RNA sequence: GCUCGUAUCAGUUUUAUGAGGUAAAGCGAAUGAUUAGAGGUUCCGGGGUCGAAAUGACCUUGACCUAUUCUCAAACUUUAAAUAUGUAAGAAGUCCUUGUUACUUAAUUGAACGUGGACAUUUGAAUGAAGAGCUUUUAGUGGGCCAUUUUUGGUAAGCAG
RNA sequence: GAGAACAGAAAUCUCCAGUAGAACAAAAGGGUAAAAGCCCCCUUGAUUUUGAUUUUCAGUGUGAAUACAAACCAUGAAAGU
RNA sequence: GGUUGCGGCCAUAUCUACCAGAAAGCACCGUUUCCCGUCCGAUCAACUGUAGUUAAGCUGGUAAGAGCCUGACCGAGUAGUGUAGUGGGUGACCAUACGCGAAACUCAGGUGCUGCAAUCU
């Protein structure tokens, strides 16, 4: 007979860590976590209350709700050819903040920061991000780089 | 160089281990009681063995832990019931000894009938000053290499204080 | 040896090729490389494999060992 | 070798937290005590740590960041004789006069001290230090003992009871003050009062004195050199805590000297570390002596 | 008369035909779920708003 | 059909940030399997020669460390890809007034919501968008099969999955 | 591993080493070391009310349940649980 | 700079051996009247810091140390892998084209940093 649990498949996904078992450090409890913000699930092993499922597992959201102990997580799961909107009651040590959503609020911030730079004297920001545009035109020397030749080797059996 | 390194009795167990339960133990517990000056402990089985004739958790012996004075006064009678005659072998590799010896009315009990005669072991674990430092709560630790115990070391003090010898092999 | 594998390969199945090892034997150093060691002392013979000498560890331990390589 | 550890084990061993290995902290009553509830997103929670060595007795008030934690007042018996308890500084009635310090000092520190003046007719009955109508809550701290053992008449108890008459608003049952009895579940206000205004030692004093003067006179030195009875050490306990009422302010000292010229002489008597071409020196040395054959 | 079992072929097709767009936000979105006690506070807060905000711009 | 004009978008990429234990690799790293020595074997075991005395001697099994050594693992693993995969790239946003609260704080401390103010043709990557979005109702279908890759059982099958 | 008269390969006692190689009702996989293991003390939160949520899912039901709320309790010095 | 209390990251912090430690900051103790707990003031509890050692817990330093971290145009653009062909080959498998890209090995370096408070020739 097959076998769907809710911990089914989930031997190496829940397995703790190689040397890294027993105690949480406490950075986990001390985060502070308010309604909007964007947070990472991985869930603890080590944690058997709050845990998440093996779906929500390396999935991030977007906390809703606080509680004592907890944090509610909004995700958008496909089911079919639609996302539903699921609603999770995670532990802090399953969760964990976003550097993407970090990163972003720094660099708002400093666009914020050029924008009031051109508006004191306008020098062309370009507030947005560009690509890797094509490397441009250089020149590179040859004195003290004096081309070594190469040839393909022949076949040797190195045994 | 020996400020505090000087050996002391750490404790004195006086140990018994009746093959059976009941009368035997409660009277032998009694008569260890009466020599010690304190009441024993009850050791049950650890497991079942069909030769010996146990079963687990059957109070098989009983013994008790002496320290200080009254340690060192029963260890004076032990080594004086046998003859001040040790072992190298009888020591530990770790300064700690003992022996066992047979009839205890000879450490001077006087004979009840009703206990009859009954054989125990002494061991003396010894150390020297830092048995707080290796087993106290709050940072535990090791003491170290010097200060650590040892045979050679044991059987000179064993020597030097009470000038008791030992045999050779 | 060569005739050996040969029949070796008769018996064998699939496709086998038969290749003059440059290693010394059955070590994992050329013949140059093993042949310099063991006019130099970082070789030397157990029973069948060899041990080899270094850079790191505990010179005393090599010293008590590997006594060529140092006195020599 | 039978003595001699695997490099798989070494490899494989996982080191505990470095205060666990050291033997400080128990991180399991640590977590309890510092994870706060998530619904107050930033609030403190203030933790009244007190440590015991045989000659000093320490009480904080800390609150815990990610950075670490971060301490708000403190208390400390080797300035307890500045506010005139000189012996015993590291008894009962030293810690409740500890914890009475360093509840009035936050309460000064922090602008609670008109408010929540504690008791000042201390009798040794149990209470705690209740709200006022139409005005702040009292400051809510915990107790923190670390591995120190919780047992019925310990002096982490009575520095937990001073802060607690002092007037820091520390939860806390009365099972534990010595005078609790287990028989009967109720605590003696006259055996705890003697307990903090130091009942016991003032009995051992005179008992000492009326049986055996030999271990009288060879220790309780100092109250013998400075002429201290058993009347005369309940009123010193009490002017100590008058003057603590009075002045908790913490007046600091300028250290008599500087932290450079204290640096100059660790450093001068310290040991120094070996560079890398030293090392390569010495086992040049070492392989040209041991090895070579010199 | 066996038969085939079960088969994930032509899903992902039928899906994508009108699927996967994702789902429509709002601002304000429901407060269910959250807890009560957050709930009380911000409805006597809104109320309070409200009032205040009439008493400015009578 | 309805509400709406260059839309709250995307079977795509980029930047930033997560999750994975498969391929590979590894076993002088854990577990399990496995070849061969050599060194020291004296805490029980086997026979031979010193041959009437024990830890007075040697060869073996090896109560057992290496310089070790040859091979491996779908239900082993420190490490660990590629392809896939979750988010974010702002106006429902960013900064001063804390205005309300019966929540919370020792505390006009925080939490949530908000009033006043500042931010234009780089409103905060690329590419595209053939009009976004939304509702009702109903047909047929609910025997599938075949490539290339991954892959299971089987000797294999125009076999079965 | 060393040591203690019966006592020896296995009875009880004592040191030393011991990253878990033990145990945690069961099958396997995770998880746990001042514990989630062993022992000791108290205890009934295995209580009431009806909501929200996850898992198979049609986002239907059954089975388990993750987080709360309003009470009443247990335990602990307390944080909390 | 040393030390203590509370810690953050949790071995660059662990483990083996040895050497060093002025002054401050746990010690064997004097102890068991009281609180308390054990067969045993060994652990725990309590009162004196007084006659007294750097014992050595602790810290620091040293090992061609084990381990553990950090790198490399060392291994190696190799193993593997996405995409393509009416490519090779009986096949097993292999090469090429557009990309991504390991681990083990081999060298080299390092052997705790740091926050709050208090204190120290």
């Amino acid at each position: 007979g097959k076998s769907h649990g809710y911990r089914s498949r989930t031997r190496y996904m829940f397995q703790r860590d190689f040397r890294k078992h027993g105690a949480v450090h406490l950075s986990t409890y001390l985060k502070v976590y308010k309604v909007g913000d964007i947070v990472d699930i991985k869930a603890n092993g080590s944690i058997q209350k709050g845990m998440p499922h093996k779906f929500y597992q390396g999935k991030t959201g977007v906390v809703y709700n606080v509680t004592k102990s907890s944090v509610g997580v909004i995700i958008n799961k496909m089911v079919g050819n639609r996302y539903l909107e699921k609603r999770l009651n995670l532990r802090v040590e399953h969760i964990k903040h976003s550097k993407c959503r970090q990163e972003f609020l720094e660099r708002v911030k400093a666009n914020a920061a050029k924008r009031a730079e051109a508006k004191a004297q306008g020098v062309a920001v370009q507030l947005k991000r560009q690509p890797a545009q094509p490397r441009e035109s250089r020149i590179v020397s040859t004195e003290g780089n004096v081309p070594q030749t190469l040839a393909p080797v022949p076949y040797e059996t190195f045994i | 160089q020996n400020p505090m390194r000087d050996l002391k009795i750490e404790k004195l167990v006086l140990n018994i281990s009746v093959g059976e339960s009941g009368d035997r133990l409660t009277r032998a517990s009694k008569v260890l009681e009466q020599l010690s000056g304190q009441t024993p402990v009850q050791s049950k089985a650890r497991y079942t063995v069909r030769t010996f004739g146990i079963r687990r958790n059957e109070k098989i012996a009983v013994h008790v832990t002496v320290r200080g004075p009254k340690a060192e006064e029963i260890l004076e009678r032990g080594l004086k019931v046998k003859e001040y005659q040790l072992r190298d072998r009888n020591f530990s590799a770790t300064g700690n000894f003992g022996f066992g010896i047979d009839e205890h009315i000879d450490l001077g009990i006087k004979y009840d009938p009703s206990i009859g005669i009954f054989g125990m072991d002494f061991y003396v674990v010894m150390n020297r000053p830092g048995a707080r430092v290796t087993r106290r709560k709050r940072c535990k630790g090791t003491v170290g290499n010097s200060h650590k115990t040892t045979k050679e070391d044991t059987v000179s003090w064993f020597k030097q204080k009470y000038d008791a010898d030992v045999l050779d092999k | 040896v060569v005739e050996g594998l040969r029949r070796a390969r008769y018996k064998f199945p699939g496709q086998q090729k038969i290749i003059l090892s440059k290693k010394w034997g059955f070590t994992n150093l050329d013949r140059p490389e093993y042949l310099k060691k063991r006019e130099a002392g970082e070789v030397k013979d157990d029973g069948a494999f060899v041990k080899f000498l270094s850079k790191k560890g505990s010179l005393e331990n090599n010293i008590r060992e590997f006594p060529e390589y140092f006195a020599a | 070798q039978k003595d001699a550890k695997s490099s798989a084990y070494s490899s494989r061993f996982q080191t505990p937290f470095r205060r666990r290995r050291e033997g400080k902290t128990d991180y399991y009553q640590r977590k309890r005590l510092v994870t706060q509830h998530k619904a107050k997103y930033n609030t403190p929670k203030y933790r009244l740590v007190v440590r015991f060595t045989n000659k000093d007795i320490i009480c904080q008030i800390i609150s815990s960041t990610i950075t670490g934690d971060v301490v708000l007042a403190a208390a400390y018996s080797h300035e307890l004789p500045r506010y005139g308890i000189t012996h015993g500084l590291t008894n009962w009635a030293a810690a409740y006069a500890t914890g009475l310090l360093i509840a009035r000092r936050t309460l000064q520190k922090l602008g609670l001290d008109e408010t929540y003046k504690g008791v000042e007719e201390v009798e040794g009955e149990y209470e705690l230090t209740e709200a006022v109508e139409d005005g702040p809550r009292p400051f809510k701290v915990f107790l923190d003992i670390g591995l120190q053992r919780t047992t019925t008449g310990a002096r982490v108890f009575g520095a937990l009871k001073g802060a607690s008459d002092g007037g820091l608003y520390v939860p806390h049952s009365e099972n534990r003050f010595p005078g609790w009895d287990f028989e009967t579940e109720e605590i003696d206000p006259e055996l705890l009062r003697s307990y903090i205004f130091g009942g016991h030692v003032s009995q051992y004093m005179e008992e000492l004195a009326d049986d055996d003067e030999e271990r009288f006179s060879e220790l309780f030195k100092g109250y013998l050199a400075d002429d201290i009875d058993a009347d005369s050490l309940e009123d010193i306990y009490t002017s100590a805590h008058e003057a603590i009422r009075a002045d908790p302010a913490f007046k600091p000292t300028e250290k008599k000297f500087t932290k450079e010229q204290y640096a100059a002489e660790s450093k001068k008597y310290r040991q120094t570390k070996l560079s890398k071409e030293e090392r390569a020196a010495r086992v040049a040395a070492k392989i040209a002596a041991l090895a070579g054959q010199q | 008369a066996k038969s085939k079992n079960h088969t994930a072929h032509n899903q992902t097709r039928k899906a994508h035909r009108n699927g996967i767009k994702k789902p429509k936000t709002y601002k304000y979105p429901s407060l269910k779920g959250v807890d009560p006690k957050f709930r009380r506070n911000h409805k006597h807060a809104l109320h309070g708003t409200a009032k205040a905000l009439a008493a400015a711009k009578k």
